[PDB]
């Protein structure tokens, strides 16, 4: 009973919120595409899909005082090898001929420890997720590579990758499950390489308690009562 | 001076229980990580556990698994380790020992002597070793004193209140099927020196509050 | 695990010779960080053990320099340039490059001295004892070298299995023997039917294996 055009109206306060609160190419993103929806059912929806992951992947950054990276510069893991671990970069081209789909995996978060983004502490991070999901039962999976059975070690410091996968999906332990056995096979080359990463997943969805998410819940009223709301009205009208 | 003092060892029946602690002092505890090391009685040295520094990292080894737990508190330097299920091959001397900047073993304590065992403690029975033609070779004369069925460990003997030092011999101990400990100290001496010099082996056995001074003379 | 091969097993070393002691590893040691996290200690009898050296060849502060240590891989070597008294322990090569952190069994260093034959003395039970119905005959090989002996106990000129015990000093750290102790254990009783109470000896400073024994009443 509602046409497109009437439903982007009815959704401007409630977006205009939403892109104030991004980070500039998100809330920049988030704008253009909200501007297809209004001049679009099928193609509405496709734009409204991905502005529910491109805003909560913004939120996502700005909870963790991490950078928003849009998916155009996003490094892949032969970029990270190639700047982070160039001794080892032609070896990681050697080893990867059967499965060079892995020279290209794009996470949301390619972090390495201060010597591709930098981060203070690989572990302060890893410690962070597994708390929330130790006292909130939220959902994650987490490898980390390991040369043989080796131990960690006090006398000397080494270069190390944090892979972080973020997702706002109705099915969470499916894409956590998902985006730990993608990364399964390339953690256990870097175990061959002698390279240490760190691959951390999770998901929120919209049943989740707001005061239980992954972003700051300030940050899932402004995504509920918008991105939400809109795929409500897309599919009634 | 770096120091780590242990404590917490004693007696423990199977299936017991025990925390021991660990005292660091002369170095930034908080920095470090820290293990524990055990050593069964005539045996040689197995590693029981690491801690990193701020806990994030624990390794075990695959025997005490599910029954050890380590652990540190750094604004009191001290270093424990909670042990459960105990069984009689955990009998050990058992120390703590950082790199101070590494993985290896820089500094140890002294170690404390932790028993798994359901004997009772018992104090040693004494008895004189006496010199006779049987025990003597040239000039020299041999005696002693057999310290038998004793429990636990620790048990130390002197002569003379410790004024004779010169010869003597006290043996380790054996464990007995019983369960109970024996040993013996022997010590040679001048053969002219009996009839007129007084020997007394001094056993003290302080884990049953026990202290005994046997006088040796010959038969 | 990462297993630790020490060989020798003792190594007798008369004072002021060299040494080397050698450790092979199961799996490399290098670590993927660069290092290798072999480490060698030493355990003087009744001491905690000591840190000799600390990945490979890095002698730990304050170690003389007469302790060295070279390898690389799976193969590794500990060299005493020259013995001291003081060396005399077991020597023991670590791990901790992989969990579990392992050690070699280790290797006892043992002070060369020149044969001594043991002084042989034996002991019957003690009139205390005997009133608590056991008794205790004890039979002491004194101040011998080199360790190797045969000690048995023949009661009536026969055989004794599963009733005695024996007990071995440490090296001594002055003179460099061994003394030892064996106990025959027979009820008050058993002690009662037999004459002849006899302990042999067999040791390489000894012409022949010595008998020494006693009979009961005198």
């Amino acid at each position: 009973k509602k046409p497109i055009a009437l439903i982007c109206a009815e959704l401007y306060k409630p977006f205009q919120d939403l892109f104030a609160a991004l980070p500039k190419d998100c809330s920049e993103e988030c704008q253009t595409l909200f501007e297809d929806i209004r001049n679009s059912h099928a193609s509405a929806w496709s734009s409204a899909l991905r502005i529910k992951g491109v805003a909560y992947e913004g939120f996502f950054s700005l909870t963790n005082s991490w950078r928003y990276i849009p998916e155009d510069l996003k490094p892949t893991l032969g970029m990270a090898i190639q700047t982070v671990f160039p001794d080892k970069f032609e070896k990681f081209l050697e080893r990867t001929h059967l499965h060079p789909e892995y020279r290209d995996f794009t996470p949301a978060y390619l972090m390495c420890r201060s010597r591709v983004q930098e981060v203070s502490s690989v572990s302060a991070v890893v410690d962070r997720f597994k708390s929330k999901s130790s006292e909130k039962g939220r959902p994650i999976r987490q490898e980390e590579s390991r040369p043989k059975t080796e131990s960690m070690q006090e006398d000397i410091e080494v270069d190390e990758l944090l892979i972080v996968e973020v997702g706002y999906q109705t099915d969470i332990e499916g894409k956590v499950i998902s985006d730990i056995e993608k990364w399964k096979g390339v953690v256990n080359l870097m175990s061959h390489l002698g390279i240490k990463v760190n691959v951390l997943t999770c998901a929120d969805n919209s049943q989740t308690p707001r005061t239980d998410w992954w972003i700051d819940e300030k940050y899932v009223r402004l995504l509920l009562n918008s991105i939400s709301y809109l795929f409500k009205e897309l599919l009634e009208n | 001076e770096v120091k780590l003092e242990e404590s917490g060892g004693g007696l423990v029946r199977p299936g017991g229980s025990r925390k021991l602690s660990c005292a660091a002092s002369g170095f930034t505890f908080s920095s470090y990580g820290m293990q524990w090391v055990r050593q069964a009685p005539e045996k040689g040295l197995e590693w029981v556990a690491y801690i990193s520094s701020g806990s994030r990292t624990i390794y075990y080894a695959d025997t005490v698994k599910g029954r050890f737990t380590i652990s540190r508190d750094n604004p009191k330097n001290t270093l424990f380790l909670q042990m459960t299920s105990l069984r009689s091959e955990d009998t050990a001397m058992y120390y703590c020992a950082t790199g101070y900047g590494g993985t290896w073993f820089a500094y140890w304590g002294q170690g404390t002597l932790v028993t798994v065992s359901a004997a009772s403690t018992k104090g040693p029975s004494v008895f004189p070793l006496a010199p006779s033609s049987k025990s003597t070779s040239g000039g020299t004369a041999a005696l002693g004193c057999l310290v038998k069925d004793y429990f636990p460990e620790p048990v130390t003997v002197s002569w003379n209140s410790g004024a004779l030092t010169s010869g003597v011999h006290t043996f380790p101990a054996v464990l007995q099927s019983s369960g109970l400990y024996s040993l013996s100290s022997v010590v040679t001496v001048p053969s002219s020196s009996l009839g007129t010099q007084t020997y007394i082996c001094n056993v003290n056995h302080k884990p049953s509050n026990t202290k005994v001074d046997k006088k040796v003379e010959p038969k | 695990q990462i297993v630790l091969s020490q060989s020798p097993l003792s190594l007798p070393v008369s004072l002021g010779d060299q040494a080397s002691i050698s450790c092979r590893s199961s799996q490399s040691l290098l670590h993927s960080n660069g290092n290798t996290y072999l480490h060698w200690y030493l355990q003087k009898p009744g001491q905690s053990p000591k840190l000799l050296i600390y990945k490979v060849s890095n002698r730990f502060s304050g170690v003389p320099d007469r302790f060295s240590g070279s390898g690389s891989g799976t193969d590794f070597t500990l060299k005493i340039s020259r013995v001291e008294a003081e060396d005399l322990g077991v020597y023991f090569c670590s791990q901790s490059t992989h969990v579990p952190y392992t050690f070699g069994g280790g290797t006892k260093l043992e002070i060369k001295r020149t044969v001594a034959a043991p002084s042989v003395f034996i002991f019957p039970p003690s009139d205390e004892q005997l009133k608590s119905g056991t008794a205790s005959v004890v039979c002491l090989l004194n101040n011998f070298y080199p360790r190797e002996a045969k000690v048995q106990w023949k009661v009536d000129n026969a055989l004794q299995s599963g009733n005695s015990q024996e007990s071995v000093t440490e090296q001594d750290s002055k003179d460099s023997t061994y003394s030892l102790s064996s106990t025959l254990t027979l009820s008050k009783a058993d002690y009662e039917k037999h004459k002849v109470y006899a302990c042999e000896v067999t040791h390489q400073g000894l012409s022949s294996p010595v008998t020494k024994s006693f009979n009961r009443g005198e």
